[PDB]
DNA sequence: AGACCCAGTTAAAAAAAAAAAAAAA
């Protein structure tokens, strides 16, 4: 039910990187295996495919948010409003979930929220000069007043399309938002092993942005 | 076992750290601040026993009979019951106690003040006798000035309460030495005047604010056996 | 647990030594951690007796070091060297004490001396000292190494300055945030990113900024104003000093102006940052005239002095967008 | 001779006690915060506070001025008949006069009856000790707390730019460039009904702080180092120099501002022995509060005399109907 | 509340699109002492209105409208209890603010 | 000679102290607070107040205006004819004479010797760092309280348009960008029953204050580096002063506002000695103040004259109904 | 109380499009009168100006412009004679004149 | 030399300094408030006035009137002739010269 | 106590150069 482009369904590029993943996991994933244990938290094969999937069925659900779905309808201005943002609210919440881990979670919403990385750079780059100090000053996540509620329902039989963990991700409000974001985004810029977070967040995100040359010109 | 309580509706005072350049002031006065307005009391009623050939070693036998009288150093206590504020006064301070730099030399310090309404003092005695009691319940008030000059103090009423021992939460400071098991405030204040030792006073003021500055204001007092009524509400001073 | 011990000396100092004893926890890992405020205390609950505070305050120390060497005896623009200090003697004195810092702690041990401290540390510091009638011929009050360097890394990287000089004078205002009740990691490494602002941001803008208010308006301008983030709303103490030929001395110690003017932006650009940024830059640039009125309308709140700097708006061809009355609307109440 | 007075004074158009931004154009009047009652939270009202300060200060101009337009007024230090206000210091060990003849401050009575100045202001000296405090002090000076109150949601606080229109000796206004003084500079200023209190402590004119009393035959004497007539000179100067304050000099900026002053109401209590110091009139009910300290002073049966303009302090006990501070100092003067 | 309409009528006498520019009405209205001459300003803006009008239909871009009756009816019944200045100057100034501001006049 | 003058006058029509709007073309005229009874509690309210410096000032240019008349106006300084109140400006540490000599800064007896700006109205030398406080104090001209409750309340300003009407070389208007020189602005106007008060502590005219007092021989007399006939005629100019203060002079725009003035009520004392600062006509308790404060100081056997002008003062003080300030300037300079 | 949702309601229909009777020198004399006889006369011509909005109403099938009742024109006149000062009388005039501008419910 | 006049003069039927209440049509004479005591209180009353700055601009027109008739009546302003009060507007370094050029400001002597 | 001190200092040593993803177009 969720939408991702203003004529194209969400489901349709949800299964797209779906298949893109699962033709590319043979050369990405021993990277991801190696950088995500360096994070400290040891896993195995089908826990790496588990959590990068979960992942991509989140790469971009805050774009069935109200405001992106206002867009696509009819051409009003996002006024700054970035869908990442709700993503890494919504990867967040559900990888913390049923992974029962804080850092995983941590590195998932790091990671999905840094998949518009250019577009989130050249609005830096009009305005002001440092990058992500809280929402830009609210800026980020101002037009956001909330989701459909069918819409991330959708997500939720993702979930079970995935796997059979029930979701219980709460209803996403502006205060809620705000506050895991903020908390993302300050440990993301500030913390001893920020060089370490960086080198994995981008080993993770070289796969999010493999889907363009040709992938995202279909969808 | 008596109590001097005293009450004084006075607006300001001063009492700094070892400051320069700024003279931020503690957010409560001080015991030597009290016991030398109760000095300068005594010394204003009657010097029959205060007057002798120097001011410094008077004054300095006058805190040691006030001392020698309380029960140890650390007894008087003060406490507030209105939010209390600390502001910034910049008046112009001469500095010609530094080595040399003849002696017009001044600059402009940032000399801070304390604003309140008012606060209760507490002092704690070793059943003085009555001519004494009188003398001090005389001594309680012309308590014409806190602190430095610039800011004044004046008492309104003065009582001997008795610690009729019921449990309470207490408002009074106590020190910090053996206070540990008890929204807390701790410093070091000098209870011992210096006129030419190491403990840490506790006071149970909290911060607060407005809108971006600290009014000082008391809330989660700790649990005392020992503790009075006055006025209609209900302090505690520490007996040691 | 161990439960770090601070000593108390002053709600200044002490919670830089506080700041610099959590970074150098947070900096190495130490989960599971909570500050405690206490007034003046400031204790830190940590499960962890000593590896990771050496290492993170090495890190953090090498950190130091790197950024003194790579701004420019060994005068730098470094912010804990010469950017918020206002003596020329300090400019060589930090180099010194953090060469002396390098070759004592390093090799696993502990530290043999103490030293001096400074005015932008602690303002109630000055080598005379009353006592009874007269001051000392040297500073009875003395600082730990270790407590020195953990004051220097806090004032460095925590709490944020704003410096503006006018040819012979020079005016820094440093503006320390301290809790009420409680803080937690989220909130220190929040402060952390509130210290923005390098040094040296002068190219052309000094030519509108001529007062100090403007340039004080305008560095907070890029500064950040969140702080409902923390579950634990914090409170600000600002203090300023100046140069006019080569005198340094303290003037405001504690004053709302900056408290004021920062709740202003916060509420301004609540309701955009891209409109407000434009027109604050372009009142700034142009409309002198209705800068100097904001500021006017800021200090000494008169709410008409606004419409005039909305005034000049129109004549600098600001967007005026509106969100931005909004805002303004919502100040007044 | 013991004196406490205070009361309600409201004050206009007032830079008193300002700052001047440390350097800068804009000069910043003093401004405190003052926690009110409100129903809603004890509220924080930024309202400006005249320091006692500038009133110890005017205290120190009247007085001076007052010997130098008294014959018996000689004993005065040259460098402090310029409202110095600084006396002594570690620099120093010598007193200097007016005179060819200076002051050796080897003990405390010699300098006590060779400088009134000295006596009734204080003084320190570091280098001799011998430490004196000031007989007269005075309070911050602030708006009362019911005025604050009854105008709700108040600053008190206005601003006036002045400017100096220096030229050059060309018959034109240049620029920074060619050196002219044509500049501006905000004087900010204050209104609102602030209160005062002040103690006159002048029982110890003339009386030594270490030696008070002679105490050699067993009988209660004061130890006057000096002849009775100066020590009647130095109160009735005091109680002069008490004037200009309550009349128009108050604060600073006087040459410029000159406070528009009139005391709205005034208590005063006056007595031979000491006597506590009359509570401020910041509060809303401290007058019945005086009346409070008028039973403490009746506590022990104090020859005290009370002084009422614009008040009544009840109608019980007894007072003294005034219509100018003027007329209090001539009853003071009386006696 | 009935702040927003309220100043979208009366910006567009300061507006660009409008070759009249009056200044001296905004200026009246922002700093108002008392009630009677924030109300003449407003009353001085509406009594233009029909020339702005006149002129936006003349040049083809949409004609503004007069300001909705119960905006009226809330400004008068908010103006009458300004027993203290300072609410009145709160109410006026923002009134002046909402005169300055971006709107949709000539697409 | 210590003299205080005080009053009440009518005024209206008048731009005195304008803000200048921050850059803006509607300048406004300053005001102040001044916390009226109004029947109940201490309310405040904002109405046009005259600044203390504009006092301060236009006294400064009648003090220049008299000495340009009297033989004793060359030890003056070439600002001061240039209607500046300017003293020394910023950074300059010799200063100009009405002849064109050159004053050093230096020592203040030099400067007082030959001078009288820094002697009458004081001076501040950065560059030297010497400061002499003026013997001019200026108070604030506002509305009497009594005034606003007869009036309730009002802004009590009037908002009057004007404008340029520049034309090109052939006599027509355009746009600024081709060189039309023709503008807008608008001007505040006041009004109400003012109230003013003046003290002119012209006792230390000629007295450094480094030196204020000889006592060479041990007795009382003042440090005067002058003869006494340029000290008299200094008073009697700094005296001629009040005069335009009551007719017409005392705030800015004269050109265009000229304020309207009426002497409805003043009052001043002189005793040659410390006195009293009158209350401001200002006050509710105005007269009755005024006359208990001459009773009081009469009653203390000072040899204190006060002169009233349109007030009964108190009917019993020996104070004769003056008739303008022309013949009080004369008896006041006079008396000695 | 009343008086103020009638009064626009006429002063509108007497302002308002739809009519090409567009009176504003009745206006204007009500705003700017310092006096109350000249606001008087300005709401007395207001008034009279009825039956050419009554007949303009009927020809062009506008609904009829309701005259305000006589409740409202007796507390106009209460207040008008029981404010002699000038400045309520003012506030009175400018209100009324605002109102004499409003888009109230006008021909469909 | 210096000489002040002043008195009563009684006026009717004059829209003299009409401000007109900004574009609109009703063009509203200058009023300004005055205090009259009408023996209840010196109480405010808006009355018609007229600004000194149009005194000043019909002086300056008497004063160019009377000085075109003096045989010295070169020495002045090019608007002087134009009945124009403006004197050194927005952007003028110069001053127009009747005679058909520019005068430099030096000093104030020469201008004057 | 007492000295100062507070910002530009200028001979052979070592590598060569295109996306299409969606922002207050
Ligand atoms: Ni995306
Ligand atoms: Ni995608």
């Amino acid at each position: 039910s969720c939408k991702a482009f203003q004529g194209q369904t969400l489901r349709e590029h949800i299964e797209a990187m779906l298949a893109a993943w699962e033709i590319v996991k043979n050369k990405y994933i021993p990277s991801i295996i190696r950088v995500m244990k360096t994070v400290g938290v040891k896993f195995t094969e089908e826990d790496a495919d588990k959590f990068m999937k979960t992942l991509i069925i989140l790469h971009d659900v805050g774009k069935c948010s109200e405001v992106y779905q206002k867009h696509l309808s009819n051409n009003e201005p996002l006024r700054g409003f970035r869908h990442e943002l709700v993503s890494a609210y919504y990867a967040y919440n559900i990888l913390k979930d049923m992974f029962k881990d804080e850092t995983i979670a941590f590195i998932g919403a790091l990671v999905v929220m840094m998949h518009h990385e250019p577009i989130l750079m050249g609005q830096i780059r009009s305005l002001d000069k440092e990058e992500l100090t809280p929402e830009v000053v609210l800026d980020k996540l101002r037009t956001f007043n909330g989701v459909m509620e069918g819409t991330e329902s959708f997500i939720k039989s993702m979930i079970k399309e995935k796997l059979g963990v029930i979701p219980k991700v709460p209803s996403p409000t502006q205060e809620d938002v705000l506050r895991e974001v903020i908390r993302l985004s300050v440990l993301a810029r500030h913390r001893p092993d920020s060089g370490k977070l960086r080198m994995v967040v981008g080993a993770l995100l070289i796969p999010l942005v493999c889907d363009y040359k040709g992938a995202a010109a279909a969808a | 076992m008596d109590i001097l309580l005293v009450c004084l509706r006075f607006p300001f005072f001063s009492v700094a750290k070892r400051s320069y350049q700024v003279r931020t002031s503690f957010l409560l006065p001080p015991p030597s601040a009290l016991k030398g307005a109760l000095a300068k009391g005594l010394i204003l009623l009657k010097p029959e026993k205060y007057a002798s050939s120097s001011l410094d070693e008077a004054a300095l036998k006058a805190i040691k009979e006030i001392e020698s009288k309380l029960v140890d150093i650390k007894a008087v206590s003060v406490a507030p019951l209105s939010p209390l504020i600390r502001n910034a006064f910049l008046l112009k301070r001469l500095r010609n106690l530094e080595s040399g730099s003849n002696a017009e030399k001044s600059d402009a310090m940032r000399r801070e003040y304390t604003f309140t309404r008012e606060l209760l003092v507490a002092y704690i005695f070793k059943n003085l006798t009555q001519e004494e009691k009188n003398l001090y319940l005389k001594a309680a008030m012309l308590i014409d000035v806190i602190g430095d000059t610039e800011s004044l103090a004046t008492p309104v009423w003065a009582s001997f309460v008795k610690p009729e021992d019921k449990k309470a939460p207490l408002a009074f400071s106590a020190p910090y030495t053996e206070i540990y098991s008890l929204r807390m405030y701790i410093e070091k204040m000098r209870v011992s005047p210096e006129y030419s030792q190491e403990e840490i006073f506790y006071l149970p003021i909290e911060e607060r604010r407005y809108k971006r500055i600290v009014y000082y204001a008391r809330i989660y007092p700790p649990e005392v056996e020992k503790a009075l009524t006055v006025d209609g509400e209900v302090l505690g001073i520490w007996i040691p | 647990f161990n439960e770090f011990k601070t000593p108390q000396i002053d709600p200044i100092f002490d919670l830089y030594v506080a700041y610099g004893y959590v970074v150098s926890l947070i900096r190495g890992g130490a989960k599971e951690a909570t500050l405690i405020p206490h007034g003046a205390s400031y204790l830190i609950q940590t499960d962890v007796s000593n590896e990771e505070f050496r290492h993170g305050l090495v890190d953090a120390l090498s950190s130091m070091l790197s950024l003194h060497i790579a701004l420019a005896k060994l005068v730098s623009d470094a912010d804990f060297s010469a950017g918020a200090n206002i003596n020329n003697v300090y400019w060589d004195s930090v180099p010194r004490n953090l060469e002396k810092l390098m070759k004592d702690l390093e090799k696993k041990r502990s530290v043999k001396g103490t030293a001096t401290i400074p005015i932008t540390l602690m303002p109630s510091a000055g080598k005379y000292m009353l006592k009874h009638f007269g001051v000392q011929g040297g500073n009875p009050i003395k600082v730990d190494l270790l407590n020195y360097a953990l004051a220097w890394v806090g004032f460095h990287y925590y709490t944020p300055y704003i410096k503006y000089a006018k040819g012979d004078t020079t005016w820094i205002h440093i503006y320390q945030i301290a809790p009420v009740e409680e803080v937690d990691m989220i909130s220190i490494l929040s402060l952390k990113d509130l210290k923005m602002h390098l040094p040296h941001y002068y190219e052309s803008n000094l030519d509108f900024l001529i007062n100090r208010r403007l340039a004080l308006l305008y560095h907070l301008l890029h500064s950040e104003a969140l702080e409902l983030f923390t579950e634990k709303e914090f409170v600000i103490h600002s203090y300023t000093l100046e140069r006019s030929g080569n005198n340094q001395a303290i003037r405001s110690f504690e004053e709302e102006e900056i408290g004021k003017l920062m709740d202003f932006l916060w509420k301004l650009k609540r309701r955009d940052f891209y409109h407000a940024i434009k027109f604050i830059d372009d009142l700034l640039k142009k409309a002198t005239e209705g800068a100097l009125a904001l500021i006017d309308a800021i200090m000494n709140e008169r709410l008409e002095g606004f419409y005039t700097a909305l005034k000049l708006g129109k004549k600098a061809g600001v967007v005026s967008s509106r969100e931005i009355v909004a805002a303004l609307e919502d100040i007044i109440c | 001779m013991y004196v406490r007075i205070s009361g309600r004074i409201r004050l206009n158009a007032h830079s008193l006690n300002a700052q001047g931004g440390g350097g800068t154009n804009y000069i910043e009047i003093t401004k405190t915060k003052v926690t009110v009652r409100t129903e809603n939270g004890w509220t924080v009202v930024e309202v400006p506070a005249i320091t006692g300060n500038m009133l110890k200060h005017w205290h120190f101009v009247g007085f001076v001025d007052y010997f130098k337009t008294t014959p018996y007024g000689v004993n005065l230090t040259e460098r402090a008949l310029r409202y110095n206000g600084t006396r002594f210091g570690q620099g120093e060990t010598t007193a200097t006069k007016a005179n060819g003849a200076t002051v050796q401050l080897n003990d405390e009575a010699t300098i006590i009856k060779e400088l009134a100045d000295a006596d009734v202001h204080g003084f320190l000296a570091p280098k001799t000790g011998r430490r004196r405090v000031s007989l007269v002090k005075a309070s911050f000076i602030l708006p009362t707390e019911d005025f604050i109150k009854e105008v709700e949601g108040e600053r008190l606080i206005t601003a006036i730019k002045h400017n100096r229109v220096d030229v050059d000796e060309k018959g034109a206004i240049g620029s920074s460039k060619e050196g002219t003084a044509q500049m501006l500079f905000s004087r900010e200023y204050a209104t609102g009904l602030y209160g005062f209190s002040i103690v006159l402590d002048l029982g110890l004119v003339g009386i030594p702080q270490g030696l008070p009393v002679k105490f050699e035959e067993n009988q209660p004497r004061p130890n006057i180092v000096i002849d009775p007539n100066e020590r009647k000179a130095r109160i009735e100067s005091a109680l002069k120099a008490l004037i200009p304050m309550l009349s128009g000099y108050i604060g600073a900026n006087l040459a410029r501002s000159f406070p528009v002053f009139k005391v709205e109401e005034l208590v005063a209590i006056a007595s031979e022995g000491p006597i506590p110091a009359l509570v401020h009139g910041f509060y809303e009910d401290y007058i019945e509060a005086n009346r409070s300290i008028i039973k403490n002073a009746r506590a022990l049966g104090f020859n005290i005399e009370v002084f009422t303009y614009n008040v009544d302090l009840g109608e019980d006990i007894e007072a003294t109907k005034v219509s100018s501070v003027e007329e209090l100092v001539a009853n003071l003067v009386k006696m | 509340g009935w702040i927003r309409n309220i100043g979208r009528y009366l910006s567009y006498l300061v507006d660009d699109t409008f070759e009249e520019y009056a200044y001296d009405v905004v200026d009246g209205i922002a700093k108002a002492r008392t009630q009677e001459e924030l109300l003449e300003g407003v009353y001085k803006a509406l009594r233009l209105a029909p020339k702005l009008k006149k002129k936006a239909e003349s040049k083809g871009c949409p004609p503004p409208r007069i300001p909705s009756p119960e905006d009226i009816e809330a400004l008068e019944e908010k103006v009458e209890q300004l027993s203290n200045p300072k609410d009145l100057r709160k109410l006026a100034v923002s009134l002046a603010l909402w005169a300055f501001a971006s709107w949709n006049n000539c697409p």
